[PDB]
């Protein structure tokens, strides 16, 4: 029932840049969104949880902020390698719907 | 003298209440820090 | 060493009732529920529901309430899911997920079991 | 001018003689605790409730004091109303923050006339934060009272 959405679709970074990703929310999510991303034929793995934190054992290179109903994360120095699917997740109200995801792309 | 038809009035309001986000909820929280949340300006189902 | 191992490829006809495996091992498997999601390949993830690892209640998604019948067989380290009645518009995967009652953060874990129908 | 910042009790009365621009209420503030802030600026009012962190002094002068905009709870935008007296009452029961206001003209600066004006509901905002000091935001003056 909660639509979440995240914009821009598909957007394309180049080595090394700086890129921001967002995800908006229509009803309350205003702590618990969860970030993940999914390679091509990979089962997917955390990056940031409860919106702030971040899970041990992850390359840090990303960060994640926001409340409310908009939230981002951050990638400081974007490497090439990963062409990853970005996923949001919602752990406030069920269902835990997901979004349809951010194709990051190379020119 | 008696009245003849009844007639109830109630505002448009579109919108449903969101119950969804108060029972449906994944994390209910504590009784030192209870969560409370003012629900209105809204059409309500008791009935579900 | 936490992994959680699934079936292989299934194939089977539009109305045939399968079982899906989802063995645990290395953990305390009775702390941490047995969480369950769905993605097409052109859609994303979906939660189906979940069921405690002492009492063996099904309870499912606000979505999947139906012909979705998870089975428990505790002291093994199992995590069955059969579905029944099977439709053409579920060509998806069913990724099985170790998680707990309070976090509720998933870390899924599954290889892929590519059920497809025609 | 200057303005500092004043306990707020059991609700107060605000009367002056387009100088103020709004008022913070609050607690503690510092981002500890969240504070009520109401600013009057570009014909369009807004009214966050947002943590704020507050400066050493306070002031509009963009914005500035209303700054580091962070996990915020409530958001409300209306439209304003314009030798002329602007009184204000602000009052907290049950959970809600009751806004009245009339203007009306005068032809003395030394004090407040004796005459009557019956001061009409504005906007009622329905929080339930716990406020117990505020401050307000060619020099001018104004007045505070207690309720
Ligand atoms: C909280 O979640 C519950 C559980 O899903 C929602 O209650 C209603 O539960 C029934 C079955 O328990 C479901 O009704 C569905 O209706 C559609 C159309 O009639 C039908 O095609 C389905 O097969 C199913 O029978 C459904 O989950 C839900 N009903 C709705 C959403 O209309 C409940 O609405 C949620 N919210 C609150 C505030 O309780
Ligand atoms: C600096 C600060 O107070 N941060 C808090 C954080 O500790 C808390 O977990 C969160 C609740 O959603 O609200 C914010
Ligand atoms: C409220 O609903 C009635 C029909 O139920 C409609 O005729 C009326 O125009 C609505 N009022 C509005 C949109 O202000």
């Amino acid at each position: 029932d909660i639509q979440m959405t995240q914009s821009p679709s598909s957007l394309s970074a180049s080595v090394g840049d700086r890129v921001t990703i967002t995800c908006r929310a229509s009803q309350s999510v205003s702590n618990f969104l969860h970030w993940y991303q999914q390679k091509p034929g990979k089962a997917p793995k955390l990056l940031i949880y409860y919106a702030s934190q971040s899970i041990s054992g992850v390359p840090s290179r990303f960060s994640g902020s926001g409340s409310g109903t908009d939230f981002t994360l951050t990638i400081s120095s974007l490497q090439p390698e990963d062409f990853a699917t970005y996923y949001c997740q919602q752990s406030n109200t069920w269902p835990l719907t997901f979004g349809q995801g951010t194709k990051l792309e190379i020119k | 003298v008696q009245p003849t038809e009844s007639i109830v009035r109630f505002p448009n309001i579109t919108n449903l209440c969101p119950f969804g986000e108060v029972f449906n909820a994944t994390r209910f929280a504590s009784v030192y820090a209870w969560n409370r949340k003012r629900i209105s300006n809204c059409v309500a189902d008791y009935s579900v | 060493q936490v992994q959680l191992v699934q079936s292989g490829s299934e194939l089977k006809k539009p109305g045939a009732s399968v079982k899906v495996s989802c063995k645990a091992s290395g953990y305390t498997f009775t702390d941490y529920g047995m969480n369950w999601v769905r993605q097409a390949p052109g859609q994303g993830l979906e939660w189906m529901g979940w069921i405690n690892t002492y009492s063996g209640e099904p309870t499912y998604a606000d979505d999947f309430r139906g012909r979705f019948v998870f089975s428990l067989d505790t002291s093994v380290s199992t995590a069955y899911l059969q579905i029944c009645s099977l439709k053409a518009e579920d060509t998806a995967v069913y990724y099985c997920a170790r998680g707990g009652n309070w976090d509720w953060y998933f870390d899924v874990w599954g290889q892929g079991t590519l059920v497809t129908v025609s | 001018f200057d303005n500092p910042v004043l306990p707020f009790n059991d609700g107060v009365y605000f009367a002056s003689t387009n100088i103020i621009r709004g008022w913070i209420f609050g607690t503690t503030l510092d981002s500890k605790t969240q504070s009520l802030l109401i600013v009057n600026n570009a014909t369009n009012v807004v009214i966050k409730v947002c943590e704020f962190q507050f400066c050493n002094d306070p002031f509009l002068h963009e914005f500035r004091v209303y700054s580091s905009a962070n996990n915020c709870t409530f958001e409300y935008v209306s439209q304003p109303f314009l030798k002329n007296l602007r009184e204000f009452v602000f009052k907290n029961i049950d959970g809600y923050f009751k806004i009245y206001s009339k203007h009306t003209p005068i032809n003395l600066v030394r004090g407040l006339p004796q005459g009557f004006s019956a001061l009409e509901p504005l906007v009622d905002l329905p929080i339930g934060i716990n406020i117990t000091r505020f401050q307000t935001l060619g020099a001018a003056a104004y007045y505070v009272g207690y309720l």
